[PDB]
């Protein structure tokens, strides 16, 4: 789901999209723990998880 | 705040304005992003009350302060050297901090947005920053394991590499925080470069 994930990212803000790029290793190839990602954003593991959930839900519909 | 790079030369920017309303600004120049676009993950732009300016807003984050805005104080937010007049695409505060970030990236052997680059060199930059992240994750657990040197290391060591890394990161020093902040802004820069060079 490289194209579909991309269409989803287009609907998120810069910040949310980059959370997901980091998470899924879309740029450097390496997936990252919710904790690495949370540290990069200065937010909790849970907030990163909610962003990921929002994206998966968007990924399912269209 | 959503910046879309349409091609090497042209972007659009969509920002919250008021109520439920967003505004989309077209003909956004890609050339100068360093001078305006905040690289910090703790901030984003909103449209000013009158539509002439893009004004900074602090998100809810533990990341360091940038652009002289510690939290949302409209003395600084509304001030001319802290915002970006639309179509002028210059924000002195943002530019100043962006530039520190740039010099740091240059020091780490990463390509930078103010000098020439192409897709290959950006890709190499993402390779190298990935290496930095990984090494960092090794150092973080190393340092946590010293602290925190109790013979209960066995308890920690009952976890997987990921749970260990997670607990160490959770509990780390402010210094480590600063390293991750820096790297996050550099990552944002490399992504702007990737997108421009597509």
């Amino acid at each position: 789901m490289k194209e579909q994930l991309e269409d989803v990212l287009d609907t998120l803000t810069d910040r949310e999209e980059n959370v997901l790029r980091l998470r899924f290793g879309l740029d450097d190839g390496r997936t990252r723990t919710l904790e690495e990602v949370g540290k990069v954003f200065g937010v909790t593991r849970e907030r990163i998880r909610q962003i990921e959930a929002k994206a998966l839900r968007k990924l399912r519909h269209p | 705040m959503k910046l879309k790079i349409l091609d090497k030369d042209n972007a659009t920017l969509n920002v919250f304005h008021r109520n439920k309303e967003h505004k989309t600004i077209d003909n956004v120049p890609t050339a100068n992003l360093v001078d305006w676009y905040p690289l910090s993950n703790a901030y984003e732009y909103k449209l000013s009350r009158n539509g002439e300016y893009l004004e900074l807003k602090r998100l809810r984050s533990t990341l360091p302060s940038s652009y002289g805005l510690d939290d949302n104080n409209q003395d600084i937010i509304r001030d001319n050297n802290h915002r970006c007049k639309i179509g002028y695409w210059y924000n002195p505060a943002v530019r100043k901090d962006n530039l520190k970030i740039i010099e740091k990236a240059k020091q780490y052997g990463l390509p930078i947005i103010t000098e020439e680059y192409d897709a290959n060199t950006v890709e190499q930059g993402f390779r190298d920053i990935g290496v930095i992240f990984q090494s960092l994750k090794t150092i973080v657990v190393t340092r946590y394991l010293e602290g925190k040197t109790e013979e209960e290391l066995r308890i920690f060591n009952m976890k997987s590499e990921e749970s260990q890394l997670n607990e160490a990161l959770k509990e780390s020093d402010f210094s480590v925080d600063l390293t991750y902040s820096d790297l996050g802004q550099i990552y944002n820069m490399l992504l702007l470069m990737k997108k421009i060079s597509k």
